[PDB]
Parts: C-alpha cells; sequence; structure tokens
C-alpha cells in the first residue's frame, strides 16, 4: 500500500526517500505533462519522463532491484 | 599476515540537496535541508593473499549472519481497542516496522507510536512519530524519521505501544539483514571485454571457475544505516564483528575435534579399506560459510587429500563434512586442527588490519 | 425491542459515516467504545437520539450527528469531505433541493479526482526513434518484396 | 494462460476490503506497476510485483515450473498478505442462543475442545485461534446440548471482526471474521504475465542466492527450460526492456502489437552501460565461485495466484466424519474427513 | 491438415482480407517469427490454432476417460 | 407486491446519489463500478448471454 | 432459466472488470450440442476479432 | 452414473489415513524417495505391535508421546481390547506384549505416492518418507526424475499420500509396489525414468570436449566438488595434484564405474540437420562406454534422457537391478547439477535474435516461398 | 551389521533411559524447571543421553 | 456534411502509439461496464412498467 521501507530484493531502504520521492517525482511530472490530462498520461505517445537523475540525487544508487520498487510501487492512498 | 586486508574505500550515500525537485520536496515534506542522521555507506574492500572462501564466508556473514537489531512489537502492543483505522492491519504496520534499519547501541530503548487523525485528510504516520517511551533518552537517533509508517483515514487513529528492539541474525529472519551486495571481483584474474559480441555470453574472467584460484578479491558491501558523523567506527565495529562471528563459529567446531576419542554425535570416524580414514563432522544450523571454509583450508592443508566436501541441504538444515584421507585417525585429528587453527590466523589477521585501516 | 435497534444501527454504515464525522469533530472520543456507557453516549451523539427515545416516534434521519466545522464551501480535501457528509446527510433526509447541490459537488469532485490523478502518476516515457522524433516505429516484421523468379527456377525451367 | 492467471492473481482484490466479511479473500499489500505495462492497466489496478529474476539452473530445485524463491524477498512483504475467512452461523429456533456452555451445559461437549476465550458467547477481536478452539459457543434446548462450532483448522487463525447482524429472517446470527497472515511460502503458485506458472520449491536466504558483479540478486530464479516448448518469448523481451527501464527510471509501454524491434531493445541495454544481452557475471552465493557462463538477469513481473498450499493441503487420521447411509468418510477437507 | 477455412463470410477468412482473396497469408500463412511479433491476422490465425490445442487437451481427458473405462472393463 | 433486485451503481440504488468520497466512508467500493447484485448476502453478476 | 449469472469472486479488480464483461454460451438441457458441434462452439471464430 | 452407488461407493471408495498437498522438486531427494512435511508425519501412524523383538525399539516412541517427535499418539492395550491416549499411560513406564503402538511417521517408512488421473501401472507407487522437519514445508517433495512415472509437473500438480500402518500392507508396500519396480514401463518394455531439462543439460556440459574456454577440465578442489552431493561412496582423489585438470569424462567414468556396462550410440547432440552449419567435435558425436569408462562423446538425452529406450539407466537396471539403475540416475544428476553449478547456463532474448543478414536471408527465404505460391495463384 | 546392532541398541537403550528419566523429571521437580532441562540441554544437542 | 479532401490529410507522423488514444476514447465512451447498468435502467423504467 506503500513504497516499501526496504528494498525488496537487497534490502537497501529505499523507503527514507520514498515520501521525497513521490513528492519530486509529481513535481517534475507536472513540467512535462503539458495540455495531456493527468489519467492520460500513461497513453501519450510524446511523453519522455526520466526519473533517473531524481533517483540518483536522492542518493539511491544505480540498483536495477531499489529503483524499479521505488519508481513502480502502487500507493494506496492515491487509488483509495 | 602482511596486510591481507588492504585499502578500504568508504563512500557514504547522500542527498543532493542540489536538485529542486529534491530540495523543495523535502523542504516542504520534513524541512530538511541537510543530510540525515542515519546514512547508507558503502564500504569496498581490497582482499590480497587470502582464498576466495574466506572473503564469501566473511561477506555472507556480515549479509545475514551477524547479530543485528530491529524494532518489533510485542505481543499486545497493536491496542485493538485503540487502533481505530481499518486499512493499517498489524501485519502491515508490523511488516514496516520491522524492516526499518536502526543503528541501535542500547536494546532497552521501547518506542510507541500514538497517532490520532482529527481532520478530514488522509494523515501519514512518519517514523519522526515514534515516540521513545523506555530506555535512555536518544542524544543520537536510532533511525531516520522519513519513513512512511503508514496512511490513517480521516478521523482513525493507530495506537502501538510496545515497539522495543529485538536481535537476531538475517538467515532466521531477513529485517536482521546487515550488508547488501554492492561489487564482488577478482583482480587476480585477467577480464575480457564484455562489450563485444564474442564475449558477451561468457562471464568475463579469463579462467574458468573450475581451474582458477583468485587470491585478491575487491568486496564491495553497504550498510544501510549508520550515523553520519561516526561513519568510520561503525564500519569497523561491523567488520570486527564479523571477524568476531567467524572465528567463534569455527572455536565452535574446534571444540567438537579436541574429543575425538570421546564419542560425539557430530564426530564420526572410520577406516574403511586401505588405511584410509573417513571423518564426517555434521553441524545442525550451520551454513555454507563455515562448511566452505573447512573444506577450503583443509584442502589447502591437505592437498595429496583422497576426497574433502561438505553438503548444506536445504532440509535437514545441517552442514555435513566429510575428509577421506590415507592417513590414520590421530594424524587425520591434528590436520583439521591445523587447518582449523589456520582459518582462526586468517581472520584475527583480518581483524588486525581492520583495526589499523580504519583508524 | 433496544437489542434489535442496536445491532441494526450500529452495523448501518451511516452510523459509521455520522461517528466518523463526530470523532474528526471531537465530539465523540477518537476510539471505540469501551464501557456500555460510552456506547451509549456514542450512539445518542451519532444518532442524536437515545435508543429508547427512537422506538417512541418514528423520525430517524433528521437528528443524526452533523459537523460543528461549519465548512463555508462556496484545504480542498477537507471542504470535499464535509460537502460529501452534508449531501449524503441530505439525501437520507430527502433535502428539497439536493439533487443540483448533488451535480455541482459532483463536478467539483471530478476535478478533486482529476488532482488525485495526477498524484497518481508514475510517469511514462515513450522510446523515441533518433531519427524521427516520434514513437518508435521501426521494426523487424516481414516484407513481401516479390522477387524475380530465377531464384527458383534456373535457365531451363527447373 | 495468462487471460486465466491474470484474473487468479492476488492484489488489491478490493478497496473496501475492511468493511466486507468475505470468504477466501487474498489482500496483497504491496503492489506494483509492471516496468513494461500495457494499455490494461489504466483502467484496471495491476496485481504482482517486478521482482527481479534470473534465468538460470540452481541446484535443479526449479525444475519442471519450480521456482526458486528468495527467503528476503518473503520476508520483506514479496506477494505477502492477509487472508479472510467468514463464519457465519446462525440460530435454528428459539431453543438456541450464543453463549459459554458449562459441564452442566454439556451434554454433547466436544472432546478435545477448548470453550475458552469464548465471553458473552464469542471469541473476541484480536484473539489468537488454534485447531481445538471454539469459536461462537451456542447452546440448544443435563438441560442443555452443546452446538457450538469448532476452529477446526490446522492454520491458527486471528479474530479480526465479529458482529451480531439481524438476518432476513428478523434473526441474529454469527458473522465472525478470521484472519490469517500469508506470506508467500514453499508450494505457493506464482506466475508471470506470459502464462508461466510456477511453484515455490526453494527459499534461500540472502548469501546462499546468486550476485551479480554490481550487487545485483533475484527474487526468483526461473529455470530456462521453461521458454523453448512454451515460446513465452514476451517475458525475455520484457525482462529485457524493464532492464534498461530501471537504469533509466521509465514504465515503458508493452502493449501487443506496438511496433517492437528486439534488436533496437538490446541495443538500448548497450546504451546504459550493460551488455548487449541481458547477461551479467554472476557469483554463486553459496561458494563465491563466478558462473563461467554470464547469466540473463532483469525485473520481470510476476504475480502470486491465489492457490494456497495451506488451504489445498489435508492429511486425515483413521477417525472422523462417516457418511450415515455407506459408512464411508465423508468428503474432503471441508467436512474434515474424507 | 488444410488451411484457414473461409468462415468469415462466402469467400472470406476475416474482415481484414477482402473476399476471394488469392494471397496465401489471408489463409494463416504467417510470416513473421514470434521475437519479431505478430500482426493481428497473424495473431487470429495463431489464436485460432492455439484454442484448437486447448480444445484438443481439454477434450483429450474425457474421451480417454471413456476408452479407458470401457477397456478395463471389457478387459478387467 | 413485493421487492425487485436492484443492480449496485444502477439508478435505484442509493449509491447512484452518493459523491465518491459518501461512497468511500459508507464501506462503498469508490473505483468500483458496481453492476452486480446484494442477493442473500453474496453478490451476483448477470453475465451477458 | 434464460439469465446467465455467476458469483462475483473478488479474486482481484481485473477479475471483476471480466466477470461484468464476460459473454456465455447459451445452455439448453434437450441437445446441449454434444456432438461434433462441441468442439465448434468453443473454437476462435472468425466474427470474434473486434 | 458416476455418483451413483456403484461408481461411487463400491469400485471406489473414501478412506482414512490419507494426506494430499501440492507437489515441488527436490533434487536432494532420490528417484525413490519423498518428502513428508512434519506436520503430516503426526497426522498420519503407522501400527506396530508390541512384542518382545520391538519392544525396546518402539519404546522410544511410547516416551514422546504426543509431546515430541518422533512419538505415538493411540496405544491398543491387549489386555482391555481397547484403544488408549498417551497422555493417560503417564503410569504405564513401559509396553506389554501384544499391544498396540500407533507411532509417528518417521524417516525411511514407505509411502504410496499417488497422483491423479491414475492411469499407468505407476501411478501409484511407494516411496521411502523423508520428513521434512521445516516447519514451514508443507509440500509434498520428489525427485524430478521421479515424475516421469506420474506424469507430473510442479505448476500445481497436488498428491495423494498415505502411509501403509497395517503390516501385511508394509510388506506389500516395500516388497511390490516399490517405484523400482516402475523403472521399466509395463506399457512400452522401456525405461521411464532418467535425466530431465537441467539434468540433460548438465550432463551435455560435462562431457563436452571443450567450452568457449578452451578443454572442458577442472582443478581436484572442484572435481571433488562434483561428488559432494551424490549420496554414494566419494572416489578416490588421492592421486591428483591440487593443479591437476581432470575432464568430465573422468569423473563421469569415475561414477559409472561402480556399474559397468557397455554404451555405444551416436548422442542427440549430433544432428545431420545442424552439420552443414556449426563445426562438430569429433570426440562430441560419438558416445562409447566400455565398461563403465566414458571414452568419448557427450551424455544428453539418447544416453540419459528419461524414457531412453538404449540408454545407459536402462543396461545399467539390466545389469544390475532398477535399485541401481535410480541410484545411478541420482548420482549422475548429482554430477551435472554440480558442474552446472560453476558452468552456469542461461536463456537470453538475444539467444533468440537473429542478425540484420540472417534476417534479411530469412525475408528472402519467406519471400520465395511467397513467390511460388503467387506462381500458383498465377497459375 | 553386527556393529550397526550393537550401537543401534545400546543408543536405543540410551534414549528410552533418558526420556525415562525425563519423565519422572515432570512430577518430581516441576515441569517448569524440568521444561528449562530440555531447552537448554538441546540446544548443545543431548536431551538424549 | 461535405468532408474535405482526402488527399490533404496529414498522416504520416501518425504512430500506432498514437491509436491508443482513440482506443482510450472508445473505452471512455463504453466505460467498459456501462452497457449493464444501462440496460438495468432501461428495464427499471420502461421494461418492467411495460
Ligand atoms: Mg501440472
Ligand atoms: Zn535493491
Amino acid at each position: 500500500m506503500l513504497i516499501p521501507v526496504v528494498c525488496f530484493t537487497c534490502g537497501f531502504p529505499i523507503g527514507t526517500y520514498a515520501a521525497i520521492f513521490d513528492k519530486a517525482r509529481t513535481e517534475y511530472i507536472k513540467t512535462k505533462m503539458g495540455g495531456t490530462l493527468p489519467q492520460n498520461i500513461p497513453l501519450d505517445a510524446s511523453l519522455q519522463i526520466e526519473l533517473k537523475d531524481l533517483i540518483t540525487a536522492l542518493g539511491i544508487p544505480m540498483r536495477v532491484c531499489c529503483r524499479t520498487h521505488l519508481i513502480t510501487t502502487l500507493d494506496y492512498r492515491k487509488y483509495y | 599476515m602482511e596486510k591481507i586486508f588492504q585499502n578500504v574505500e568508504i563512500k557514504p550515500f547522500l542527498i543532493d540537496f542540489s536538485n529542486l525537485f529534491i530540495k523543495n520536496a523535502a523542504k516542504k515534506l520534513f524541512q530538511l535541508e541537510e543530510q540525515l542522521p542515519l546514512v547508507p555507506v558503502n564500504v569496498v574492500m581490497d582482499f590480497k593473499g587470502i582464498s576466495r572462501a574466506a572473503v564469501h564466508g566473511l561477506s555472507r556473514v556480515l549479509q545475514d549472519e551477524i547479530p543485528n537489531y530491529m524494532l518489533d512489537i510485542k505481543p499486545g502492543g497493536y491496542k485493538i481497542e485503540d487502533s481505530t483505522d481499518l486499512f493499517m492491519t498489524e501485519q502491515f504496520i508490523r511488516n514496516r516496522i520491522n524492516f526499518i534499519p536502526i543503528y541501535a547501541k542500547n536494546e532497552t530503548l521501547v518506542f510507541a507510536l500514538r497517532s490520532l487523525n482529527n481532520s478530514c485528510e488522509v494523515k501519514t504516520i512518519y517514523s519522526r512519530d515514534l515516540i521513545q517511551v523506555a530506555g535512555p533518552k536518544l542524544k543520537y537517533p536510532i533511525f531516520n524519521p522519513t519513513f512512511e509508517i503508514g496512511f490513517l483515514q480521516p478521523g482513525k487513529s493507530l495506537i502501538i505501544e510496545d515497539i522495543y528492539i529485538k536481535k537476531g541474525i538475517g538467515r532466521k529472519h531477513a529485517a536482521f539483514n546487515l550488508a547488501v551486495k554492492t561489487h564482488f571481483s577478482h583482480l587476480d584474474i585477467e577480464q575480457y571485454p564484455t562489450d563485444k559480441k564474442e564475449y558477451m555470453a561468457l562471464s568475463g574472467y579469463k579462467q574458468s571457475s573450475m581451474t582458477s584460484d583468485p587470491r585478491h578479491h575487491r568486496l564491495g558491501l553497504c550498510f544501510p544505516a549508520v550515523p553520519l558523523p561516526h561513519i568510520n567506527q561503525a564500519v569497523r565495529t561491523y567488520l570486527k564483528n564479523a571477524c568476531r562471528i567467524i572465528i567463534g563459529r569455527i572455536q565452535s567446531i574446534q571444540k567438537i575435534y579436541e574429543n575425538f576419542e570421546e564419542p560425539q554425535p557430530e564426530l564420526v570416524l572410520f577406516s574403511m579399506d586401505e588405511e584410509k580414514t573417513k571423518a564426517i563432522i555434521t553441524i545442525k544450523d550451520e551454513t555454507h560459510t563455515i562448511g566452505n571454509l573447512l573444506k577450503t583450508y583443509i584442502y589447502e592443508m591437505i592437498p595429496d587429500i583422497s576426497f574433502v566436501g561438505y553438503q548444506c541441504v536445504p532440509h535437514k538444515q545441517e552442514m555435513v563434512l566429510t575428509i577421506i584421507h590415507k592417513a590414520s585417525q590421530e594424524d587425520l585429528i591434528t590436520l583439521l586442527e591445523k587447518s582449523i587453527q589456520n582459518i582462526i590466523q586468517t581472520f584475527q589477521i583480518l581483524e588486525k588490519n581492520v583495526d589499523e585501516l580504519i583508524a | 425491542d433496544t437489542k434489535v435497534l442496536l445491532t441494526e444501527i450500529l452495523l448501518d454504515p451511516m452510523y459509521d459515516y455520522a461517528a466518523t464525522v463526530a470523532r474528526i469533530d471531537g465530539s465523540i472520543p477518537m476510539h471505540k467504545p469501551r464501557t456500555p456507557k460510552e456506547a451509549e453516549y456514542e450512539f445518542k451523539t451519532v444518532i442524536g437520539r437515545t435508543p429508547a427515545e427512537l422506538l417512541s416516534q418514528k423520525e430517524f434521519y433528521d437528528k443524526i450527528y452533523t459537523s460543528k466545522y461549519r465548512p463555508d464551501f462556496t484545504k480542498t480535501s477537507t471542504l470535499i469531505y464535509l460537502r460529501a457528509y452534508e449531501l449524503f446527510l441530505k439525501y437520507l433526509q430527502n433535502a428539497p433541493n439536493f439533487n443540483s447541490e448533488l451535480a455541482e459537488f459532483k463536478t467539483y469532485e471530478n476535478a478533486y479526482g482529476e488532482q488525485k490523478a495526477l498524484l497518481a502518476q508514475q510517469g511514462f516515457y515513450n522510446i523515441f526513434d533518433p531519427n524521427t522524433g516520434r514513437a518508435d516505429q521501426r521494426t523487424r516484421l516481414f516484407e513481401y518484396k516479390r522477387l524475380p523468379i530465377s531464384t527458383l527456377y534456373d535457365e531451363r525451367g527447373l | 494462460y495468462e487471460t486465466n492467471q491474470g484474473r487468479q492473481t492476488g492484489g488489491w482484490y478490493c478497496f473496501s476490503w475492511p468493511y466486507r466479511v468475505d470468504m477466501n479473500r487474498f489482500f496483497q499489500f504491496y503492489n506494483e506497476m509492471p516496468l513494461v505495462k500495457t494499455i490494461a492497466h489504466n483502467y484496471v489496478i495491476p496485481n504482482g510485483l517486478n521482482t527481479i529474476v534470473a534465468y538460470m539452473i540452481y541446484g535443479g530445485y526449479n525444475q519442471e515450473d519450480s521456482v526458486i524463491v528468495s527467503q528476503s524477498f518473503i520476508d520483506r512483504g514479496g506477494f505477502a498478505g492477509t487472508f479472510y475467512r467468514e463464519e457465519k452461523v446462525e440460530l435454528e429456533s428459539d431453543i438456541e442462543s450464543f453463549g459459554k456452555p458449562d459441564p452442566l451445559i454439556t451434554k454433547n461437549l466436544k472432546p478435545g475442545a477448548n470453550y475458552e476465550k469464548l465471553v458473552d458467547g464469542f471469541v473476541p477481536v484480536g484473539t489468537v485461534v488454534k485447531k481445538g478452539d471454539i469459536i461462537i459457543g451456542k447452546v440448544a434446548k443435563n438441560k442443555y446440548i452443546d452446538r457450538s462450532v469448532m476452529y477446526g483448522f490446522d492454520e491458527p487463525a486471528v479474530v479480526d471482526a465479529v458482529m451480531r447482524p439481524h438476518g432476513p429472517n428478523d434473526e441474529i446470527f454469527g458473522l465472525m471474521r478470521l484472519r490469517y497472515e500469508r506470506n508467500l511460502n514453499i508450494g505457493d503458485k506464482m506466475s508471470s504475465r506470459s502464462g508461466n506458472k510456477g511453484i515455490a520449491a526453494l527459499a534461500l536466504p540472502t548469501s546462499d542466492m546468486p550476485f551479480t558483479e554490481d550487487g545485483l540478486q533475484p527474487d526468483l530464479i526461473v529455470n530456462p527450460h521453461s521458454h523453448p516448448s512454451r515460446m513465452t518469448n514476451g517475458q525475455m523481451i520484457e525482462t529485457t526492456v524493464g532492464l534498461a527501464n530501471a537504469l533509466q527510471g521509465v514504465v515503458t509501454d508493452g502493449t501487443a502489437f506496438l511496433p517492437i524491434n528486439v534488436q533496437l531493445l538490446s541495443e538500448r541495454l548497450a546504451q546504459e552501460g550493460l551488455r548487449f544481452n541481458g547477461c551479467q557475471k554472476m557469483f554463486n552465493g553459496q561458494t563465491g565461485e563466478y558462473f563461467d557462463a554470464a547469466i540473463f538477469i532483469g525485473p520481470t513481473y510476476h504475480q502470486r495466484l491465489q492457490k494456497f498450499v495451506l488451504d489445498d493441503r489435508y492429511a486425515v487420521a483413521s477417525y472422523g466424519p462417516t457418511d450415515a447411509l455407506t459408512g464411508q468418510p465423508l468428503d474432503g477437507k471441508r467436512s474434515h474427513g474424507g | 491438415t488444410q488451411r484457414i477455412q473461409p468462415q468469415f463470410s462466402f469467400g472470406r477468412t476475416l474482415v481484414y482480407y477482402p473476399r476471394f482473396a488469392l494471397e496465401a497469408q489471408a489463409y494463416g500463412f504467417i510470416c513473421n517469427s514470434y521475437i519479431a511479433g505478430l500482426t493481428s491476422p497473424e495473431f487470429i490465425f495463431g489464436e485460432m490454432n492455439g484454442r484448437f490445442d486447448l480444445i484438443n487437451k481439454a477434450l483429450s481427458t474425457s474421451s480417454t476417460g471413456y476408452a479407458n473405462r470401457k477397456a478395463i472393463f471389457g478387459l478387467q | 407486491v413485493s421487492t425487485f433486485p436492484i443492480m449496485r451503481g444502477s439508478n435505484r440504488c442509493h449509491t447512484h446519489h452518493l459523491s465518491k468520497t459518501a461512497k468511500k466512508e459508507i464501506g462503498e467500493d469508490p473505483n468500483e463500478p458496481g453492476g452486480y447484485f446484494i442477493a442473500r448476502g453474496g453478490e451476483w453478476v448477470v453475465d451477458l448471454l | 432459466n434464460r439469465v446467465s449469472t455467476q458469483s462475483l469472486e473478488r479474486k482481484n479488480l481485473l477479475n471483476t472488470i471480466s466477470a461484468l464483461r464476460t459473454v456465455n454460451t447459451h445452455n439448453t438441457t434437450n441437445a446441449s450440442k454434444q456432438t461434433e458441434r462441441a468442439d465448434m462452439m468453443r473454437r476462435v471464430h472468425a466474427s470474434y476479432p473486434g | 452414473r458416476k455418483e451413483g452407488r456403484i461408481r461411487k461407493s463400491l469400485l471406489g471408495s473414501q478412506v482414512w489415513s490419507i494426506s494430499r498437498s501440492t507437489i515441488c522438486g527436490n533434487s536432494d531427494l532420490h528417484l525413490d524417495e519423498v518428502g513428508y512435511p512434519i506436520s503430516f508425519a503426526r497426522t498420519l501412524q503407522v501400527a506396530e505391535t508390541v512384542q518382545h523383538y520391538n519392544i525396546n525399539r518402539l519404546m522410544p516412541y511410547f516416551l514422546n508421546g504426543k509431546r515430541q517427535y518422533p512419538g505415538c499418539s493411540r496405544v491398543y492395550k491387549q489386555i482391555t481390547q481397547s484403544v488408549h491416549d498417551i497422555e493417560g499411560l503417564k503410569q504405564d513406564f513401559r509396553l506389554e506384549v501384544g499391544d498396540i503402538l500407533y507411532r509417528d511417521v518417521v524417516t525411511g517408512d514407505v509411502a504410496f505416492f499417488n497422483r491423479q488421473p491414475s492411469l499407468e501401472r505407476s501411478s501409484i507407487g511407494v516411496h521411502r518418507i523423508v520428513v521434512l522437519e521445516n516447519p514451514k514445508i508443507s509440500t509434498f517433495q520428489m525427485n524430478v526424475s521421479a515424475c516421469a512415472w506420474y506424469n507430473a509437473d510442479f505448476d500445481g500438480d497436488q498428491m495423494n499420500l498415505w502411509v501403509p500402518w497395517s503390516v501385511m500392507s508394509r510388506v506389500e508396500a516395500e516388497l511390490l509396489c516399490s517405484v523400482r519396480n516402475w523403472f521399466i514401463s509395463t506399457k512400452s518394455s522401456g525405461p521411464v525414468n532418467g535425466q530431465v531439462q537441467d539434468s540433460t543439460v548438465g550432463s551435455f556440459l560435462l562431457t563436452r570436449t571443450n567450452t568457449p574456454m578452451g578443454k572442458n577440465v577442472m582443478n581436484k578442489l572442484h572435481a571433488m566438488g562434483l561428488f559432494q552431493t551424490t549420496q554414494t561412496d566419494p572416489p578416490c582423489f588421492a592421486n591428483y595434484s591440487p593443479t591437476d585438470l581432470l575432464d568430465g569424462k573422468s569423473v563421469v567414468s569415475m561414477l559409472l564405474r561402480q556399474t559397468p556396462i557397455n554404451y555405444q550410440r551416436a548422442p542427440t547432440w549430433y544432428s545431420e540437420v545442424y552439420a552443414p552449419y556449426m563445426h562438430y567435435n569429433k570426440q562430441d558425436i560419438s558416445t562409447q562406454i566400455r565398461n563403465g569408462e566414458l571414452i568419448e562423446g557427450v551424455l544428453d538425452k539418447k544416453a540419459v534422457g528419461a524414457g531412453s529406450s538404449g540408454g545407459i539407466y536402462h543396461l545399467i537396471s539390466r545389469r544390475y537391478g532398477p535399485q541401481q539403475a535410480l541410484k545411478m540416475i541420482f548420482a549422475t544428476q548429482q554430477l551435472a547439477l554440480n558442474y552446472v553449478r560453476n558452468a552456469g547456463f542461461t536463456v537470453s532474448t538475444a539467444d533468440m535474435l537473429l542478425t540484420p543478414e540472417a534476417h534479411q536471408e530469412v525475408q528472402e527465404i519467406i519471400n520465395e516461398l511467397l513467390l511460388e505460391s503467387e506462381e500458383i495463384n498465377n497459375r | 551389521q553386527m556393529i550397526l546392532q550393537q550401537v543401534d541398541m545400546k543408543l536405543t537403550e540410551v534414549i528410552t533411559q533418558a526420556r525415562q528419566y525425563f519423565k519422572i523429571m515432570e512430577e518430581k521437580i516441576g515441569r517448569v524447571q524440568s521444561d528449562a532441562i530440555r531447552e537448554i540441554l538441546t540446544m548443545e544437542g543431548k536431551v538424549d543421553d | 456534411i461535405t468532408y474535405g479532401p482526402i488527399e490533404t490529410v496529414d498522416n504520416e507522423e501518425l504512430t500506432e502509439a498514437d491509436m491508443l488514444s482513440f482506443i482510450s476514447a472508445a473505452v471512455n465512451s463504453t466505460g467498459l461496464i456501462g452497457y449493464n447498468i444501462k440496460s438495468f435502467d432501461d428495464l427499471m423504467d420502461n421494461g418492467i412498467p411495460q
């Protein structure tokens, strides 16, 4: 229901920056989406949203597992 | 000797506040403009003149075999009568709290979570809401305050009263895992260019692992939460404690070796046909670390061994080390004791090098 | 008489809605009742009448708990929540207008849902063709390419 | 196969789950959007996790649709959730009521039953109940005959909610809800979005798992032999794309019939610092020795199918309910004998 | 043993191909590999083949059960 | 004469006149569309025949 | 009974949506098509696409 | 009908003392072994009648009772002609002759393993029980090479397991229904079990002459490590220096010398359709075993595969009995898996990717096919 | 066979003697202390010598 | 209605990922479930009364 406290695969504490990552990702996405509706963002063929620099600035290492679990985990309060 | 544990690089993981999004998010979420009190530290260690078994055993111990501390909820700590929230179940919050990385020196600390949402918005519970109720007052925090424990629906509360510190090892429960693997390489084995199509399907090393015996290694391990000022002390303590754990586990099986003449359930000896003696050592709840170290050093001490090997079958939860040698029981026991002493000497040298390298 | 009333009302989701609204407003304790006395007090505050009083008359929805915040509607989450509870109460009470107010609040809640769906986006990204700065359309699919007949037969027709 | 398996996948089965007393419903705590998502995830919430999967042979423990799972991945909450069971009991007529029976109330008290933990005839919320425990005490009409219902299940539960609502016949009944802590167990079925089912055959500690030179280790180890006959190349392509997605911090769309070029994606892997293939130098976790071959390891979306071994397993002794007609044991686990 | 039959209409195999089409693709010839990806008509033909496989697997159990029971009772 | 089963989310349903927040607070799934019948406790979906 | 219904199995939200979009073949007692028609009706028909 | 009296109650029956669970793989179990969870082992009981010859052996079971494993649950006292609970027999000290003790299932007990639908003579087999003491394991674990008896796979399949408790049934289980009797098929008159999947590929990788890294050799330490899990008595490596190199054929011969057989057949690896391309090693395309010594060739499905008539395991069963064949299957499977533990084996997306030139060649071939079709259309 | 048999009966007699001791240590000297004997007698293996 | 000439429609830059927008518009029009609630509402309003 939240970004996990640690990475499921290796146990790195990705949850230390989960809230900061979520907020910064929202702010960054707001600067890349144009006229498309928020629910149509996953359908925009012109969108190119990269979170690599954001995650790196968070101090999270270049680990496939950690970045995957940070960027892909669903937040329950955003759907409920 | 000769400083087996060669140079070590320590690099903490820090938040880059030059990023505008990160800076704004931290400022308006936690009023955070500096680094967190506990940061992950990446430790890269170079080892020379040491078997791969010893270095990998140290890595495995630091991963999930060194004693470590966790936050846990005592039975009845979750106040059913007061926790009105219907989504923050005890299992979920227990999982979140168990895996918060804590750097605790005192195990008598007890924390409480009293979050009451008397507003119409969904309120997020952070680890900064974990207030200490028992033990000496923390001069320095034992966990970062930015973890999202859970969220409360409007008009709902979450009360947990007995969040205490639990001790254990990673191989039992993963919340006791200490070090996550970052790097492992052999610096004495040449590597192919793996960016080409001819070598992209191969590992990269120019020797087969079935014939190579690397003695120069680089080990990279990340520790999840160490205090920002006392990083070197924390890393030194971790490495020393891993060395002590390995030494104690080896001495535990050494004590079995000293009583080979006395009937021991762990140690069984035979004399089969051709002057050969077979020694079988069965240790319950022993992992691949001790078995691999024992096999490696026995094989080093007895290059002419008839057979040495071990099996840590996932079921039966035990390590069974089998040694067959053209010798007698007494001479075999002396050889195995010498191998044990070699292991202990190597890891004591490692402890000394840790002491004299990380200040 | 009171037992059936209590089991019917305590399991009514309307009771839980009014109870959580009262808890937000602070009119009842934030915890679930632990003694029968405070359970009766919660029933009195949430329903607006004592269980004995309810069994006397017929009206039920008129005295249900109303928010003490007085949230001037005409920051956003609290207004949405309180207006939603007020409209739920008005629907139960069969308010005069309701429908127009319901439509207006549904428009506002659609806007708030737009904002929440913005909060739920995880980024998309499209792989672009370097030659054409659009979604990559290069494929390894088969192309017909009618071939010369010499690829199947020789100069002698075999 | 995926159309079938995607509908049995554990996840957020309902957003109003705490308000419902549902039988055999599993709520999986953590769900991830696939790194390679499709158009369907715009309309239904994704169910599953982006597990790191190494496609290799590890001790022969993943043969014939078996999978080696990371024990740490299980402990951290991977596919963990809550299983809910309901217990609805009704008063047959006015000659029955809810309460705690006593020795004088016995006439038929169940042998080996507890009959404790009953407060006002019901076990309170938050109480662990074991196989012999009596949940909901009911007596008919010694002066009374016991009609209480026993727990009976081998797996212990926790009383999550208990109510006393009136029925359609204006009578009060039971409806206790039992909560089960369900981590991923050995024998729990898992599947990818390409229809590749997998039974968890072995759980390994963190130190025992294989790891790459850069420290990457898998949550699951999938036998490469599951690929050739099945030709589930979509799973391989998804792994390859998600490897670059993770390093790029992006969530690429992988909807069917979209323009796809495996060669271009493999080249895209090289631009992220990885090899042309997704193969990396890995070391054996148990021995610390590198494999001679680079191993294809990367993020693959996996789904926990709601076929729990704890619900399917059954063992019975030489005694239990028998059919009154044939004298044979009753049918199945549900009847507690057969 | 035969190609895709024109069952969509009289002389049509799919809505994607014309009536009395003579190209091999209209009758189930798939020119693309799995790694290259299938087009919609190719995927429809492949789904027809796979559904045939699934139907045969499903009814194999029942037919084998019938024949096996009859043979057992004839030979036991 | 009698009662007639009501499809969840239909015009005769009570959740039809409630907002997403109100549906959330009364134990309904705010994001579910409905389309099923609540009969004898269970939920029943009338499929397309 | 000409009503095609099933229990709402809430395995997930995809299960619910697919249940609401499920088209069921008609069932009749007298014949039920227990001939070569049995495997004809279970095939992907050319009229299905779209 | 099926649910009627005859078929449901007379021809079949519901039974007591039986268990069912999902089956998963366990390569550390022998082919004639089954992994039994301990919780099931304390539910199903074996009826041992107390006599003078077994009183000493059965006394620990009586003392453990219901509190510790291995224990017991019920005792049928002969003097009272009735069953006694173990918690009420705290004053009996010992057991009398003629008493019947219902003890827990222990490792080495025989069990009937069955997978439905039961279509073959091997659909029910008898395995030696290996009790899994991990409380978190609830599955029936079995060797992947034993799946051929039941046509089983580890994707959700459930199997029934019941432990014979009576003496006659146990005698019959260990004498008549053991899976060693089903190694040779009654249907095809050939072997049923063999190497499968990882074991076949591992045998090929271990017995091949060359790797991409050069000659397929290992040092003494890794040659010894191949025999760690074979569960056999290890061969002698005392005549090998630590720097000595051993090829996979040498260790395979070390294993197969225990059951010397003669084998001479071309492997599955050598296929004529592949011969124009590739470059087949001449030492890999003619598998020869002389008196248990692997001289040349690779081991693959033709030699070690399951169901391979004339394979090495069929010959081992013909000359030394099917129990030796099952033991050899387990040993060679352990050898192959331990080899792959170092060699590594994987499949990637690039494994199935043609080069652009090869893609053009494939396109040209399909163009030629479509051109012939178009010529027929023009006709 | 004989040496494996002799050690087998020796072991069974030793285990029987130890557990017969343990049951006596239930009535004589209470359970809580006796359950503490077994607890730290098992982590050194024994429990049956 | 006299539509414009088909020769002047600019479509070469249309990608297959842009047609997902058309599919999304179709789904929004349908709602993926809306037909069943619409049919039940029709039954309630006109079907049963008639
Ligand atoms: Mg199967
Ligand atoms: Zn990670």
